[PDB]
């Protein structure tokens, strides 16, 4: 019984969040203090099993412990999806403008 | 009915090649002059 | 049986090459 | 329609000030983006970074903020990123960096507010068009 | 007369029923081997790898394809301009994935192609004609050489040279049009001027003489048994001819000159076409059609789009799905 | 493929010294009217 | 001697070949279980290519059997670097971290039919056996690694059908039913697991450079779930560099 | 084949291995299919045809 | 070329056009049935 | 490759017709008297 794996993610929080586990680094653009710095981050320090986990990044500055809290509510976690980080894809997926 | 799928060509081409030959022997015995 | 027929296609274009040159009615000058 | 004076009232600080830029003022903007910009932020995209724009939107959300007249002034001046976390003068045209990028040793101040008006004018008569990219042409 | 004298006599002969010549020295192989190696890639050729990236686009009779999706398939993305012959490969089969019957093809097509614009010199020259026929045939000749050398050359991968097949020829055509904004292009519109106008006259010259025929036969005879092969006399009146087409229009617009006629109908075809070839030797280093994407502004700036904007909107199409899996960055410099 | 390569080397080199030897062969004088064109 | 140049290598062939050590290479790499270690460089060229036959019904014993590589001097694996950690029974283990760690590579069978497969040692953990004092020519690892798709999401068949990306049916068939062309339609993103041994032929004590023969093991590609992959063999030679860290 | 399978058991083989040792060439040589006296005048093609591919 | 002395001219008469019509067509009615199978 | 099957028979056909047709035609003026 085949199913594509993506359309089946756009169903669960990772069609309504930035998915800490899968979502590609562009996407951090949309909040205020994200970009570059954390996005490089979180995509380098995961998967997390939960969304707060993000918080126990080494060498965090206490800005960006509190960056990271204000912004916990856009964020959330998927299992990984091979689809989705393999490529070096959460890097660069093949979109832009 | 699952007839073979050549038969339509082979007997097409069957009946229209010796056909021709003959129709072309005719058509050019009678362009030929008379006495 | 397409590509046969699409060869054959050619290969009697390219008879009738052969004999349009070399089986011509020569052109005669009056 | 017009470009209007409402047209060209555009945010000067965070504080709520404007400033209604003259029509002028406009035409060196559009003059002056093209000369020292336009090579990579044609239409309001990024040619070489394409996931940052210049759209309104994007630049109230860069730390500090890029919205208004003072904040792109001083992007001019000492660019960041877009979380104002690196000083990005050795790899983007501005003053400080005007002895590697030669366009910008010519741009007084006058000329940077000039460029500021421009990237908020801009979006205000071309909407999505303005860092749309293709989709929008 | 010793050998090489007797040789020389044979291959430069007018006797020959086809005409040899030091041209034909190197046309009579050339083309006999880019002939060869077309037929037998064209039907039974596997598929190539064009675009470099491991997608082997089938261009045979064999491997699926009638005679107007088949092709000989250009050499691949990951060659470029670099030389591959047959020995530069490993072996026949990844000759053939790469896409080297292409190379072979076009660069003997071209070489012979070339020596028989040469030939058509030489035999004029030993009949003791003028020798301009060859210059008509530059025409085609060069607009060979610009899509399958000068445009490869310019984008750096003969991958990029236009296919050898009917559906290759109109995907050229689509991506060219794309990248270049062809349509825009003024010698692309000479080029257009050339080929429908040469048609015009073309008809426009057959009909004229054909209305002007001298009365030599029956109602139940060809009109064509009225002229002889070499009979001195001209076969139509062309004082009636220029007497009908100068009162179609008027009387200084159509020719009483055969000699200037018949230039004109040289001229016309082999000038447009020129400047066709030298649309697309060109626009092989980028410059292209005019632009006029948002000329057009309102006065508050507004985009007023005209038919041109509505050509870039086709053209963007074209762009975005060509080569779908080629390009990872966001610009197609080449 | 090295012996290909060279017969084809051997191949184009012949035909390329018939072509320039060839024209080489008093090519002007190869024509119906005037001759001495040396 | 030589120390050899771009300009000496470019279009040689040399470029897709693994460093080797002269037949005095013999020697023993000591290892100190207190000190820290680095593979700084492993190379893999591999020299052939085998793929298992699919037999009929029978249950035969199916054979690796030879093939042509279509692709040419494009399928080594290098600058691939990693921890190699002394574990407490004196093994040690590498952890690859990053590298030019995978080649597509195409080979063609007898009678046309082409292979191709992402040869590669991504994410590869191998292991030597337990009291590796020094590194010596009885020194062999052996190990696993991933093995992602061939093609990755965003590829597009010739009718423009992609698993992140593309269109999700058959198009040019507007009213075909479905169910039959369902495995054409969903793409799916194949992650399995291949195996490597690496037999160390050669050893400079003095440099920590390694290099001997491997042999690998792993899935051909299944176009994104189109058909069935094939088994490949994959026998080459290596060179590694060992370091402290 | 009879010969090869009595072999077989008289070395001891069970009678899975006796006629499991037979190839399956030697037993497809033991078919009518391939006999050439069981066809017909417009039973056109190959003898893949009627009974269909052979595979195992 | 001086002419071939050994070219004759061929002749099939009417009866014969019919002849042979009426075999080949009459085998054709024939043979159809084993084509289609 | 599934396609129609009736089109060996139209190509024949296409080809054979009108061919037949200017062979008799030739014939026929070459059997002409001279
Ligand atoms: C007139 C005959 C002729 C010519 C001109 C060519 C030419 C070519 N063939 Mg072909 N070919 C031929 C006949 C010919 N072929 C025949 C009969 C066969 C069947 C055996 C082949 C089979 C063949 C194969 C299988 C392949 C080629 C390939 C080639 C190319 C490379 C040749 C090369 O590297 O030699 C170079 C040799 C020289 C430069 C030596 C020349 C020495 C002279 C004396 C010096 C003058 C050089 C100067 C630049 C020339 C200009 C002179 C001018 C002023 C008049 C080239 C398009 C290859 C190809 O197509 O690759 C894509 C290829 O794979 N050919
Ligand atoms: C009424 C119909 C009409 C008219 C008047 C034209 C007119 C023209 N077309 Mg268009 N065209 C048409 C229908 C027409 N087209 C159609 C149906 C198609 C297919 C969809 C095209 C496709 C087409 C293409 C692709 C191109 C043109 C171009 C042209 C120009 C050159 C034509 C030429 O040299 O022809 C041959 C005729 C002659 C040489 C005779 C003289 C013709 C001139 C114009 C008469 C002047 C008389 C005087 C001023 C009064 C001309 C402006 C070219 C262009 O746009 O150039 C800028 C061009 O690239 N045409
Ligand atoms: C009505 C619409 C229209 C018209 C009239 C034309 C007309 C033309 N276009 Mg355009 N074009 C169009 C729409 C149109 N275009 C559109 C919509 C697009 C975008 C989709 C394009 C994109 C386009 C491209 C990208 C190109 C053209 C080119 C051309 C030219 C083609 C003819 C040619 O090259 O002759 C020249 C003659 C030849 C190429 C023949 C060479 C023959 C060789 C020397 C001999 C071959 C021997 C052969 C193998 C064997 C003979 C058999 C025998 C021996 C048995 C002509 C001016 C072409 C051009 O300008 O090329 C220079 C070209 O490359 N056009
Ligand atoms: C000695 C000649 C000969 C033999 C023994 C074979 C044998 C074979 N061929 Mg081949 N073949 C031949 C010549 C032959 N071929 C020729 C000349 C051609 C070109 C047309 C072919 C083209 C060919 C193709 C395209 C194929 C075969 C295939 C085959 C196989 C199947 C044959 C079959 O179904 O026959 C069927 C035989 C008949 C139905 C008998 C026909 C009886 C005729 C119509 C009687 C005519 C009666 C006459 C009109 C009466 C006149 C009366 C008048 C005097 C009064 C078989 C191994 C097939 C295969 O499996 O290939 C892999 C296949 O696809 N062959
Ligand atoms: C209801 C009412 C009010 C009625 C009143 C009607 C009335 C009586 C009106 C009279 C008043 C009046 C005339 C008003 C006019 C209004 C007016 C201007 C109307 C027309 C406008 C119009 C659009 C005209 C279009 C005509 C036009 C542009 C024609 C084309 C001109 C042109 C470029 C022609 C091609 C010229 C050319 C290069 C030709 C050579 C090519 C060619 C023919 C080669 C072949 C060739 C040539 C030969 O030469 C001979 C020999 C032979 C062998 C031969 O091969
Ligand atoms: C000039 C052009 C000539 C015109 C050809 C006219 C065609 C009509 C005649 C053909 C009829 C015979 C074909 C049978 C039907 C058919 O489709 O075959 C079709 C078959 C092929 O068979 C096909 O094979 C396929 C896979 O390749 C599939 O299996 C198909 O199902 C299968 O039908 O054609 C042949 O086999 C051709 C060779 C026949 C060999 C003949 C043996 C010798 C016969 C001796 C006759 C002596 C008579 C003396 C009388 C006096
Ligand atoms: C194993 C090799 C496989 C490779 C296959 C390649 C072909 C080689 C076959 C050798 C046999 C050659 C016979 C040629 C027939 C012939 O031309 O005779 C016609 C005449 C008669 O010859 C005349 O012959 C006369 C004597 S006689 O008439 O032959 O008796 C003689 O007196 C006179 O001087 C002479 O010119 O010959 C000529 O006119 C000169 C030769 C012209 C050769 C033309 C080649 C053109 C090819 C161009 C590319 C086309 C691509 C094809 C696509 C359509
Ligand atoms: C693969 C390549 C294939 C190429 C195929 C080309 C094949 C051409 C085949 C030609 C065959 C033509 C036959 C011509 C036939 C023809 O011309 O007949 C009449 C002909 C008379 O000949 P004459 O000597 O009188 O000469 C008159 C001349 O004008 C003839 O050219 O006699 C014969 O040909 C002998 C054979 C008689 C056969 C007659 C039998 C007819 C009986 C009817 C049978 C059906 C009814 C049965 C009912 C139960
Ligand atoms: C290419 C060589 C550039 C030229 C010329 C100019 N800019 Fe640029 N700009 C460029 C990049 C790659 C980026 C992203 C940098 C990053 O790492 O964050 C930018 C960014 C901007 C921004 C910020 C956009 C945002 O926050 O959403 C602004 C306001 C900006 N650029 C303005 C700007 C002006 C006014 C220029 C001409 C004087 C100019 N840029 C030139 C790349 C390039
Ligand atoms: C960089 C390369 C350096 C090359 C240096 C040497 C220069 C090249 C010299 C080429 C010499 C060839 O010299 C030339 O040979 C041919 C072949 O016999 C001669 O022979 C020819 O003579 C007459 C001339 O009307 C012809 O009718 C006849 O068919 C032919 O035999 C030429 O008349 C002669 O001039
Ligand atoms: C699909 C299958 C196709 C089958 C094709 C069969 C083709 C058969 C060709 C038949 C050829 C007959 O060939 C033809 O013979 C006649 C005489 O009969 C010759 O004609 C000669 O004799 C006649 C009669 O004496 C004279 O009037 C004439 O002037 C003279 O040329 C033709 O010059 C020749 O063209
Ligand atoms: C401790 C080392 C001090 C080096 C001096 C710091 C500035 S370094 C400097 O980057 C500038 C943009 O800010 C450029 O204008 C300049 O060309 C570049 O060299
Ligand atoms: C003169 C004949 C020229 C045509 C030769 C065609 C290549 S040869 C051809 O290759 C195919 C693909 O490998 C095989 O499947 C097939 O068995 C084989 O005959
Ligand atoms: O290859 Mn054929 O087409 Ca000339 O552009 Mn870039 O590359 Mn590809 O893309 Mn668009
Ligand atoms: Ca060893
Ligand atoms: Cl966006
Ligand atoms: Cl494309
Ligand atoms: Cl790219």
């Amino acid at each position: 019984e085949l199913v594509n794996v993506v359309d089946e993610k756009l169903g669960t929080a990772y069609g309504e969040k930035i998915d800490l586990n899968n979502t590609n680094i562009a996407a951090f653009i949309q909040y205020r203090g994200l970009y570059p710095t954390l996005a490089k981050l979180i995509v380098k320090n995961a998967p997390y099993e939960s969304v707060e986990d993000v918080l126990n990044i080494p060498g965090l500055t206490e800005r960006q412990k509190q960056i990271l809290r204000e912004n916990l509510e856009h964020f959330t976690v998927t299992e990984v999806e091979t689809a989705l980080v393999e490529g070096g894809d959460r890097y660069n997926n093949g979109l832009y403008k | 009915m699952e007839v073979n799928q050549l038969g339509l060509i082979a007997t097409a081409l069957f009946v229209l090649v010796p056909s021709v030959f003959l129709i072309i022997l005719y058509v050019q015995t009678e362009s030929q002059q008379k006495s | 049986m397409e590509t046969i027929t699409y060869v054959f296609i050619f290969a009697c274009i390219i008879a009738l090459f052969f004999f349009a040159i070399f089986f011509r009615e020569p052109p005669r000058i009056t | 329609a017009e470009l209007t004076p409402e047209v060209l009232t555009v945010p000067l600080n965070s504080e709520g000030k404007t400033i209604t830029l003259t029509e002028k003022q406009y035409l060196e903007g559009k003059r002056l983006f093209q000369y020292a910009c336009a090579s990579c932020h044609v239409g309001g995209i990024t040619k070489t970074n394409p996931s940052l724009d210049l759209r309104t939107e994007t630049l109230a959300l860069a730390t500090p903020p890029r919205d208004n007249i003072e904040g792109l002034v001083d992007y001019m001046k000492n660019p960041t990123t877009y979380d104002g976390e690196q000083e990005i003068a050795e790899v983007h045209p501005s003053l400080r960096s005007a002895d590697i990028f030669p366009k910008m040793r010519n741009l007084t101040e006058k000329d940077l507010v000039a460029i500021a008006g421009h990237i908020l004018v801009e979006p205000k008569i071309l909407g999505d068009k303005w860092g749309g990219g293709k989709v929008y042409y | 007369a010793n050998l090489w004298e007797r040789f020389c006599n044979w291959v430069t002969s007018t006797d020959n029923r086809l005409y040899v010549g030091w041209f034909g020295v190197i046309m009579i192989p050339t083309l006999l081997a880019a002939t060869i190696c077309f037929v037998i890639a064209f039907i039974a050729a596997p598929p190539v790898d064009i675009d470099g990236i491991r997608e082997p686009v089938s261009g045979s009779l064999l491997y699926g394809n009638n005679i107007i999706t088949g092709a000989v398939v250009p050499s691949s993305n990951a060659i470029g301009l670099h030389f591959y012959p047959i020995w530069e490969a490993a072996s026949l089969d990844e000759w053939l994935y790469n896409g080297g019957p292409y190379q072979l093809i076009i660069f003997h097509f071209l070489l012979g192609a070339s020596c028989y614009m040469g030939r058509q010199w030489e035999l004029s020259y030993r009949l003791g004609m003028r020798p301009w026929i060859c210059v008509a045939y530059s025409a085609p000749l060069a607009s060979a050489f610009a899509v399958f050398l000068i445009y490869p050359i310019g984008q750096g991968s003969f991958s990029d040279g236009m296919p050898l097949g009917i559906s290759g020829t109109f995907n050229f055509m689509i991506v060219f049009q794309a990248e270049h904004n062809i349509l825009m292009h003024p010698f692309h519109q000479l080029g257009v001027a050339g080929v429908f106008g040469g048609a015009l006259f073309c008809a426009m010259h057959g009909s004229l003489v054909t209305s002007s025929l001298i009365r030599e036969t029956t109602e139940t005879e060809s009109a064509n048994y009225g002229y002889k092969f070499g009979q001195e006399e001209e076969t139509y009146n062309i004082v009636a001819a220029h007497g009908y087409f100068g009162r179609l229009i008027f009387q200084y617009a159509s020719f009483n000159n055969s000699r200037s006629l018949h230039f004109f109908l040289a001229a016309w075809p082999v000038v447009g076409v020129w400047f066709a070839a030298l649309g697309i030797s060109t626009m092989a280093f980028n410059l292209n059609g005019f632009n006029f994407n948002h000329s057009v502004i309102d006065a508050k700036g507004n985009v007023i789009n005209t038919w041109a904007d509505i050509i870039n909107r086709a053209n963007l199409g074209m762009e975005v799905m060509h080569e779908r899996n080629a390009h990872n960055f966001p610009l197609d410099l080449a | 493929m090295e012996t290909l390569k060279i017969t084809v080397y051997i191949v184009v080199t012949f035909f390329v010294l018939l072509f320039v030897f060839g024209f080489l062969s008093g090519d002007p004088a190869r024509n119906p009217k005037r001759k001495d064109l040396e | 001697a030589a120390t050899l140049t771009y300009d000496d290598i470019v279009g040689t062939g040399l470029a897709n070949k693994c460093p080797t050590l002269d037949d005095t290479a013999r020697g023993a790499y000591p290892i100190d279980s207190s000190q820290t270690y680095r593979i700084a460089r492993l190379c893999l060229q591999p020299t052939t290519f085998l793929v298992k036959e699919e037999p009929k019904n029978k249950r035969q014993e199916a054979e690796f059997v030879p093939t042509k590589l279509v692709t040419r001097e494009t399928t080594s694996l290098d600058q691939i670097q990693g921890e190699l950690k002394v574990n407490s029974d004196g093994s040690l283990t590498f952890v690859e971290e990053d590298g030019i760690d995978f080649q597509p590579v195409t080979v063609q069978m007898a009678g046309g039919e082409r292979i191709p497969l992402l040869f590669t040692v991504k994410n590869l953990v191998a292991s030597t056996q337990p009291n590796v004092t020094s590194i010596t020519t009885s020194t062999d690892f052996k190990g696993e690694f991933n093995v992602p798709s061939y093609r990755t999401a965003n590829f597009l068949d010739p009718k423009g059908r992609g698993l992140a990306s593309g269109y999700d049916s058959a198009i040019a068939l507007p009213q075909a039913k479905e169910e039959e062309l369902a495995r054409a339609n969903v793409k799916r993103f194949s992650l399995t697991k291949g195996q490597i041994s690496l037999n160390v032929a050669k050893v400079d004590g003095r440099t920590g450079e390694i290099a001997g023969t491997f042999e690998s093991e792993q899935l051909s590609d299944d176009d994104m779930g189109a058909h069935e992959p094939h088994e490949v063999k994959i026998q080459g030679v290596f060179y590694a560099s060992i370091e402290p860290a | 084949i009879n010969r090869r399978v009595q072999a077989s058991l008289a070395s001891g083989a069970t009678l899975e291995e006796a006629w499991s040792a037979i190839p399956e060439k030697l037993a497809f040589y033991d078919y009518i299919g391939n006999n050439p006296a069981k066809g017909g005048l417009f039973r056109t093609g190959p003898m893949n045809k009627g009974d269909g591919i052979a595979q195992a | 070329m001086e002419p071939n002395p050994n070219r004759q001219p061929v002749e099939l008469n009417r009866t014969s056009l019919y002849l042979g019509l009426l075999l080949i067509l009459v085998l054709a009615l024939l043979f159809s049935s084993y084509f289609f199978n």
